[PDB]
RNA sequence: CAGAGGUGAAAUUCUUAGACCGCACCAAGACGAACUACAGCGAAGGCAUUCUUCAAGGAUACCUUCCUCAAUCAAGAACCAA
RNA sequence: GUGGUAAUGCGGCCAGGUAACAAAUCAAUCCUCCCACGGUGAGCUUUCUUUUCACCAUAAUCCACCUUGGGCCUUUUUACUCUCGCGUUGUUCGGAGCGGGGGCUCAAGAUUGAAAAAUGCAUUGUGAGUUCUGCGUUAAAGCAAAAACCUGGGGU
RNA sequence: CUGUACUGAACCAACGGGAUCCGGAGUCUUGUUUCGAGACACUGCCAGAUGGGGAGUUUGGCUG
RNA sequence: CGGGUAAACGGCGGGAGUAACUAUGACUCUCUUAAGGUAGCCAAAUGCCUCGUCUUCCAAUUAGAGACGCGCAUGAAUGGA
RNA sequence: CCAACUGCAGACCGUACUCAUCACCGCAUCAGGUCCCCAAGCAUAGAAUGCUCUGGUACAUAGAGAAAGGUACACUCAGGGAAGUCGGCAAAAUAGAUGCGUAAGUUCGCAAGAAGCAUUGGCUCUGAGGGCAAAAAUUGCCAACUCAGAACUGCUUACGGCGGGGAAUCCAACUGUAUAAUUAAAACAUAGGUUUGU
RNA sequence: CACGAGUUGUUCGGAAACUGAGCACAACGUUAUAUCGUUUUGUUAGGAAAGUGAAGGAACUGAAAAGGGGCAACAGAGAACCUGGGAUUAUAUUCCAAAAAGAAAUUGCAUGUGGG
RNA sequence: CGGGGAAACCCAGGUGGAGGCCUGUAGCGAUGCUGACGUGCAAAUCGCUCGUAUGAUUUGGGUAUCGGAGCGAAAGACUCA
């Protein structure tokens, strides 16, 4: 959560983002923070192609 | 994953009062745990204190009704004919 | 012998009721000048749990008729009393749930608890949690009202006892199992020391008629006329019948 | 006021503590006669007093809309007299 | 009496409030223990040992005023348009007003200083316990009261 | 008999007349505080039945 | 006197013949009660006879278990299973 | 007028000591009983248990000292393994943690730690699991322990503490209660069921 | 065992001064007999149980206010003090003497300064 | 929260901490040894073993109910050996 609020503070993820990461965090779905990070990056990188 | 097949909130329990006073006991332990609607207000609220007291959540109403749920059939049907009868 | 139980619990002694909780009588207002000639207009300030009683408790508030001052009433709530909710009592009251009027005043077929059976004695009928009255007929003549009573029984009283519109709020309670001795150790917590139940037959004939035996066995019937001095009339007393009821259960108490 | 009931005939049963029968009522619970039909409605099971009320369903009418959205079935699901 | 759009700031009688209340969870105040570093004393020293042990303290009561959490005000309020957003470890919450910006307020602590070194004995950082406090489920069980005190509503 | 058909405030009247009373706030009392019963059902005495609830007492003798 | 009532106290039968060999007895006659022990269960913590009979358990079982029921004297909120 | 000083005055009773293997009750300085607060270090899950700094104590009649026979909060025992006994009484046995695995029956909750199988030392390393600051997916600094996996190297299987297990029958549903001082059970209670009076 | 000592408080505990489960004086009733009963479900008693804020010309008079007087907690409520001492043979948040080692808080009365 | 599903719903993994739930301290009891002792440490104790240990739990103080009586989850238990 801490790692997410500062993601959103810093702009790195929007607001649905950052929801959707949220709910799944709370869900069990990221072993730990780099699991996170990289499914963030996944995410990023498909957001820039689709752009 | 579910975690019981069919004993919900009485499987605090284990093997230790009979099947079936279990299951009457069940419908109405559910019954009085439930947020009931509040027609004040508009929301799913309404949560059972004491035996027969209510209380919102939402606007802080409290409402005599029901051991177990929100308001009797009986309750409803006097109502019904209270408003009947003061139109007459 | 020694005295049997039920005699002993005539003395009061440890066996009273457990009243340190409980927040007084229930009762309606004091049936004054204002209710027999107009109404009162009153405010459900809270509903309230009190030990030992199913029902649930309103406080009532009423400007006080003669001085500067409020009043507060404690009444058994109907089912539906919700705080903020105005309560008019009196000769012209509305008819609607939780206000008190006189039976007189109430339409036949209408449902009504907390029913005085005689006028001014602010309810003493249909008070137990969900249980309540319904008024079958007026006599304008005689000026009294008949009513069937929550035993089965019909009972005239005069058109001048009043009424709560309603049902007495907390019905239901006695359809979940119990379960548990703890759970009915902590319901007769709050009401008087009867719990538990040590059956006659167990116990020795020094202190109960049923006592004794090389086995448990009532020696005799069980059946005791209603002349038996008390530490005899134990058992079924002057009983009409026993055994299983079969087909329509007859009205209970006397004719 | 001396019987009533019931049967092929009886008896069990009720009855001068008044039964049966008679008139007007009272209460409670069922049921909705005749009209009632090779008639109507409903997927089937089913459904008959009146009035007030809720959602539906079908047929018909159409120079309305639309454009293949259908037919029928393991699995699964809902209803179902006594 | 008086200021602020406001939250709110400052100089007989009647009705509320404090007193005043079961549990768990998670953070925790002091305090206890440990570790790091640095002083002071002691111990061991055949041989090793930048070592081992002890100590390094700050009461009540006051003044001023850098976080955590709760309540609230004002302002933006196309906030939730078809995957709404915020937030807890945790069972949530929002047009009956979420979130953002800027404020008001309460409760716990910080920090500054007065006390106070004139006293005491021969030091300034972390990690674990710890319920003061903060966060305002069993129940057919819903978990005292009063004095005293506080504030208002009316009136002088 | 001034109000009605999901949380307000209301007290220590003003006001109007007569010389402080008066009314505002009606007056009256073969009188019961009010309501419901009612001369019965409640008090005492007398009488009958019932009455292990309880008290007192008894439950022979001879006897391979 | 006359009704009611057993989740009141309680109660809940025998002897005398019968089926192509033997049996035992669906059947029948009878004496009889307030009713004649139903569903179940059993040598059961309830069975005298009794260490009952059969099976199983053991090298050997007055024990244990599973059966059987002529049940001295099982059995339905005196609650049965 | 009364809101900051200032002046004077602040009465009564309790107060030692003890609170227990010697201060109370039990005839007594009695291995019994008696409410509350503070509560350290290491091992470890730990207020278990073992040892220890501070505080406390060496007070319980002692000395000498291998008779038999005892008692023990003391052990061991070849071969057999319940043949002992009314009866496995007593004792032995099982044991922590982790992974795997787990039958009949069942009120679907359990039965279950069913049953069973395996592994755990010591050393030297490797990996994973964070916080703060200025394709920031990087740049420095730093703290707390855990879990996993290797190589090497040992065992005399080695402190404490710590279930034996299975197949059935009778009874009671269960947790409770109960003959202080011979009976703890199948007895009582219980939820549930029924009846009676009103 | 003998002799001689030792317990220091505006603030600590109690009481002055709360209510609880309860108790039972008065009152009334009962009893041949009070040495009995009722006595908190807001509350005694057929029951007239209030004795004084004010004023008005220094203590004398008197409105309105329903339900007598007490007791029951040394763990509930309540309650203004806390460190240092080279201060004892033994007491200490109780003792310490003008540099009270000292630092506070809090009552009750009085005195001044000032007020708007 | 992930996967299936036309729908009703189903299959996972996490979170959370319910229970007159279990192992086990203190506490509260007292099963067995038919152990110790049995002119005792003791007019009921000691050791090991054992039941329970969030509840119908344990406990201080206060308070109420007694001898033809009280109280009793009932043993004729207990009411100062
Ligand atoms: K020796
Ligand atoms: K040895
Ligand atoms: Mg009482
Ligand atoms: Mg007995
Ligand atoms: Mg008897
Ligand atoms: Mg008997
Ligand atoms: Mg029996
Ligand atoms: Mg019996
Ligand atoms: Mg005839
Ligand atoms: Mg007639
Ligand atoms: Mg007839
Ligand atoms: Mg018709
Ligand atoms: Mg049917
Ligand atoms: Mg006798
Ligand atoms: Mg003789
Ligand atoms: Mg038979
Ligand atoms: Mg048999
Ligand atoms: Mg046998
Ligand atoms: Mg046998
Ligand atoms: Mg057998
Ligand atoms: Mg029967
Ligand atoms: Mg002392
Ligand atoms: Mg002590
Ligand atoms: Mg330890
Ligand atoms: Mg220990
Ligand atoms: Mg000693
Ligand atoms: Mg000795
Ligand atoms: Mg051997
Ligand atoms: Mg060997
Ligand atoms: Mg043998
Ligand atoms: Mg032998
Ligand atoms: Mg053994
Ligand atoms: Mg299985
Ligand atoms: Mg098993
Ligand atoms: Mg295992
Ligand atoms: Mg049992
Ligand atoms: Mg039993
Ligand atoms: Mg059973
Ligand atoms: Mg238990
Ligand atoms: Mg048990
Ligand atoms: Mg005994
Ligand atoms: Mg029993
Ligand atoms: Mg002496
Ligand atoms: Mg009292
Ligand atoms: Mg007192
Ligand atoms: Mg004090
Ligand atoms: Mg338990
Ligand atoms: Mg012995
Ligand atoms: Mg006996
Ligand atoms: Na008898
Ligand atoms: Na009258
Ligand atoms: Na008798
Ligand atoms: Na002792
Ligand atoms: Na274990």
């Amino acid at each position: 959560r801490r790692l997410l609020r500062k993601y959103r503070a810093d702009k790195k993820i929007d607001r649905h983002v950052y929801r959707d990461l949220y709910m799944r965090a709370k869900g069990n779905v990221f072993r730990n923070k780099r699991n996170l990070v990289e499914h963030i990056h996944k995410i990023k990188n498909e957001k820039k192609k689709e752009r | 994953a579910k975690r019981t097949v069919k004993m919900g909130v009485m499987g605090r329990y284990g093997t230790r009062y009979g099947a079936n006073p279990r299951k009457r006991a069940k419908k109405l332990e559910v019954s009085q745990h439930a947020k009931h609607f509040c027609s004040f207000c508009g929301k799913f609220a309404f949560r059972r204190k004491a035996v027969g007291i209510w209380r919102c959540d939402g606007c802080s109403k409290t409402v005599a009704g029901g051991a177990y749920t929100l308001s009797t059939p009986n309750n409803s049907t006097v109502r019904s004919t209270v408003r009947r009868l003061r139109e007459l | 012998g020694k005295t049997v139980l039920s005699c002993r619990k005539g003395n009061g002694s440890v066996y009273q009721v457990h009243g340190h909780k409980r927040l007084g009588p229930a009762k309606l207002r004091i049936l004054d000048y204002a209710e027999r000639h107009g109404y009162m207009r009153g405010v459900v300030k809270s509903i309230e749990h009190e030990a030992g009683r199913g029902a649930a408790l309103a406080r009532v508030e009423f400007r006080h008729p003669y001085k500067f001052r409020r009043v507060k009433e404690l009444m058994v709530a109907p089912e539906g009393m919700f705080t903020g909710q105005s309560v008019f009592c009196g000769q012209k009251a509305p008819l609607a749930i939780g206000n008190v009027l006189p039976l007189g005043q109430i339409t036949e077929g209408c449902i009504v608890c907390n029913v005085e059976a005689k006028p001014g004695d602010r309810g003493t009928l249909a008070r137990a949690s969900g249980d309540y009255c319904i008024i079958i007929s007026h006599n304008h003549e005689t000026g009294r009202t008949r009513l069937k009573l929550p035993s089965g029984q019909k009972k005239s009283v005069p058109s001048t006892s009043r009424a709560m519109i309603g049902i007495i709020s907390g019905g239901g309670r006695i359809e979940k199992p119990v379960l548990k001795a703890g759970n009915s150790f902590y319901r007769f917590r709050g009401k008087r020391n009867c719990w538990p139940k040590v059956r006659g037959v167990a116990r020795n004939p020094v202190e109960h008629p049923h006592g004794g035996g090389n086995h448990q066995h009532i020696g005799h019937p069980s059946t005791v006329s209603r002349h038996s001095p008390p530490g005899q009339k134990v058992g079924l007393i002057a009983a009409r019948r026993t055994g299983r009821i079969r087909g329509g259960k007859a009205v209970k108490g006397a004719w």
